[PDB]
């Protein structure tokens, strides 16, 4: 379980594997806001999420707040 | 017809004086990298 | 002396520094304040952005001073 909040404060929530890539998050976002996967962008500790990486590789763990930057 | 540019301007306005993108993805990566990674990094 | 650093998101913190103080140390002074690495900081003033090694005195940074700050990604 793990929070995507924004800008705005619309705190969407996820529910995710630590095995599970950033490009599945993307995906799931998706399901969630129609967003594109190569228009989001992931934060946490000030620090860019990468698409080959999982929640295991970062130190994200759980009821980990991820806060999202869209791009025009 | 389907939304040419005043319905999506009028909505524009309005978020700027909230200081809010994701609503109507209003604010850009730039200043919005800036709140985030001040929010992450802080919180 | 007391000097002020601006974010561009709103947030503005007071600090409590000294001219000889160098730059590395007033971005360490960020970092316990509110939680930011040096590596992720960029200390404007006087027009040019502020080097590691010199004090705030080689910048010349008077008292009630803002020293404006851009995150790096």
């Amino acid at each position: 379980q793990i929070f995507v909040k924004t800008l705005t404060g619309k705190t969407i929530t996820l529910e995710v594997e630590p095995s599970d890539t950033i490009e599945n998050v993307k995906a799931k976002i998706q399901d969630k806001e129609g967003i594109p996967p190569d228009q989001q962008r992931l934060i946490f500790a000030g620090k860019q999420l990468e698409d080959g990486r999982t929640l295991s590789d970062y130190n994200i763990q759980k009821e980990s707040t991820l806060h999202l930057v869209l791009r025009l | 017809n389907g939304l040419s540019e005043d319905e999506a301007l009028q909505r524009a306005l309005e978020l700027s004086l909230a200081e809010a993108k994701p609503q109507v993805l209003s604010s850009q990566e730039e200043d919005d990298l800036a709140l985030a990674q001040a929010l992450s990094a802080s919180e």
